RNA sequence: GGAGGUCAACAUCAAGAACUGUGGGCCUUUGCCUAUAGAACUUAUAACGAACAUGGUUCUUGCCUUUUACCAGAAC
């Protein structure tokens, strides 16, 4: 076996350069458990709360725009849309609500979850909305005559995050019965079935160039080729559990949430991790309530937003002198599996 | 008889591909 | 072949004050410019209805133990 690890000596993998914390926004009431960034301008956010609220910040200066309420109970995840000036945001309230940008009313209520909705994503070419949640199904909505067209029958618990691919498998799902299921929706049934997680996969997220996904779980975070799928690479990892979420710049690099506050960046192509950070908890928290709810990039991928269960969004900057005088991180020295 | 026992389980599924090669392109 | 029918089907009826076809030129089909022919029905104290009901969501109220049923304004 020794011949790969020959291999895994001669890449000397991708030099990045390392972050840092450019801006702290306080101003949520509760925690914050999901952010979505304007898929076109990127003049702005969608947070959701602890709080029911969804209150819009502006990325350029950080300024509150508007205030969306309207839920009853906390907002798991909220997703916008490219092609409709739509928002979709979803709840533990049972309810999967659209939004009208232009005039900030609610438009429709997509009906017939058993329980709390964790997870929407919206289909990129089909006009098609993904749910998902406590079910343990995920239900394909007609965007249109609010029509839950398709239901997938699956995984055996609660469904934790859900993306959506313009071609084969269109639905990648992430559950805590600690598998990933790649979804054929036309036919209905499991494409393929990737397991190798050992407990809850808790975050995903596509690459945006790739045609891959990065998946999460406690201790390990993996990376998968969709179409085939196969497993791709790895990610080194000592225990950085639990990770929350995950995101991708466009540059390749690979972002991990901690809840023990710790903020993993890694190398997509290698799986090296690069940097780790740790953030101040604020002024009168505790030190448990220091960890990372959600996190994205803009459209560009030189910001970094988090959510932080301290009450407050955290943003994030790629530092620009860097370069090889001093970046180089943890330097490539992988131990024996 | 080794091929019925295990059938259907086999290595080469525990073992990341991208590993022997960075920048193979998917 | 004409008159009709308390007959049917298929079109069309809210918009750059707005329709459609065609001739010619430029870009490269779209689109812009130019020329020409025909425009039923509905519209300016604005609309097919010289009339006039109900429902859904979201807010503001009003009754006020709670829910249907409700009180009277708004937006969609
Ligand atoms: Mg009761």
């Amino acid at each position: 076996i020794v011949n790969r690890y020959e291999k895994l000596l001669s890449q000397r993998p991708e030099w990045h350069a390392p972050w840092k914390l450019s801006r702290v926004i306080n101003g949520h009431l509760g925690w914050v458990r999901c952010v979505a960034i304007d898929p076109v301008d990127n003049e702005w956010f969608i947070t959701g709360s602890n709080d029911t609220t969804m209150k819009v910040w502006d990325l350029a200066t950080g300024k509150l725009k508007t205030t969306l309420a309207g839920h009853v109970m906390t907002v798991r995840d909220v997703a916008v849309s490219d092609r409709h000036p739509y928002l979709f945001s979803v709840s533990e309230d049972k309810t999967v609500k659209c939004w009208d940008l232009e005039k900030n009313q609610i438009i429709r209520d997509y009906y017939g979850h058993l329980s709390g909705v964790r997870t929407v994503s919206i289909h990129p070419t089909l006009d098609l909305i993904a749910t998902a949640g406590r079910d343990s199904v995920i239900k394909l909505w007609d965007m249109r005559t609010r029509i839950p067209v398709i239901t997938l029958v699956g995984h055996k618990g609660p469904i934790n995050q859900v993306q959506c691919t313009p071609v084969d498998p269109q639905v990648v799902s992430s559950s805590t019965d600690a598998t990933v299921r790649l979804w054929d929706v036309v036919a209905g049934k499991t494409m393929k079935v990737l397991t190798h997680h050992k407990r809850s996969v808790r975050a995903t997220a596509l690459h945006p160039k790739e045609f891959s996904v990065a998946s999460a779980c406690t201790d390990d975070i993996r990376s998968w080729g969709l179409a085939e799928g196969s497993l791709l690479t790895n990610f080194e990892s000592e225990k950085t559990g639990i990770i929350n979420t995950l995101s991708i710049n466009q540059d390749d690099v690979l972002f991990a949430g901690g809840d023990n506050g710790v903020l993993s960046f890694y190398d997509y192509k290698s799986g090296h991790k690069y940097q780790s950070l740790a953030t101040r908890e604020m002024v009168g928290s505790l030190e448990g309530e220091r960890s990372v709810l959600c996190s994205t990039f803009d459209k560009t991928g030189l910001r970094l937003i988090t959510g932080e269960a301290d009450k407050s969004i955290k943003i994030w900057k790629q530092d620009e002198t860097a370069t090889k005088e001093s970046e180089p991180g943890l330097a490539w020295n992988p131990n024996l599996s | 008889l080794t091929d019925q026992i295990a059938k259907n389980v086999k290595l080469d599924d525990f073992i990341p591909k991208r590993q022997s090669n960075f920048e193979l392109s998917v």
